[PDB]
């Protein structure tokens, strides 16, 4: 009874972290593609500035 | 000399689709 | 008692989803403008390059 | 030629400052 | 008994709170980062071809 | 003209490895 309804919430706290952690690795893959991104811009952007 | 950053878009875009996966579901 | 304290178990669970699908959403938005600004910057750069 | 990107820029800032709306009030 | 597994859930919501808070701001350093980095790009950029 | 956004990416990457104390541990 109260040990269903307390299981009931553990579950939804397991899902919450389990959607961030997800989300998290997929920012972090998307940070680093910007950062890539940028890095290139600036070097070429440069180059021909040269 | 061109600059070649597709891959980083492509991604960028795939991620901004694929972030709805880690969204919680209310219902 | 316990009832009360189970819901105020489970409004915070309804209150951490909903915060964080509000933020996930703005970082989509985010990651949209920068993947459309980096582009938009390839494409100049590479026709000022030609 | 010129590049316009000031929308996703605008954009970029205005996220960068509305998030302090998702965040969770511990209090 | 009840009390240390309500205590036990909360705690975890203190945790997932604070852990996405600490994300949040660190997003929100990127997002200026990379709003940055995206308009000092648009201005040399348009500076070369001037 | 040349562009220095160095600070900017290397702010990027940093975060990019440190949202992993961001991390909520399952165990």
């Amino acid at each position: 009874g109260i040990g269903v309804t307390q299981n009931v919430l553990y579950e939804n706290q397991k899902l919450i972290a389990n959607q961030f952690n997800s989300a998290i690795g997929k920012i972090q893959d998307s940070l680093s593609s910007t950062a890539s991104a940028l890095g290139k811009l600036q070097d070429v952007v440069n180059q021909n500035a040269q | 000399s061109v600059v070649n950053i597709q891959k980083e878009i492509d991604r960028l875009n795939e991620v901004a689709k694929n972030l709805n996966e880690s969204l919680i579901d209310l219902q």
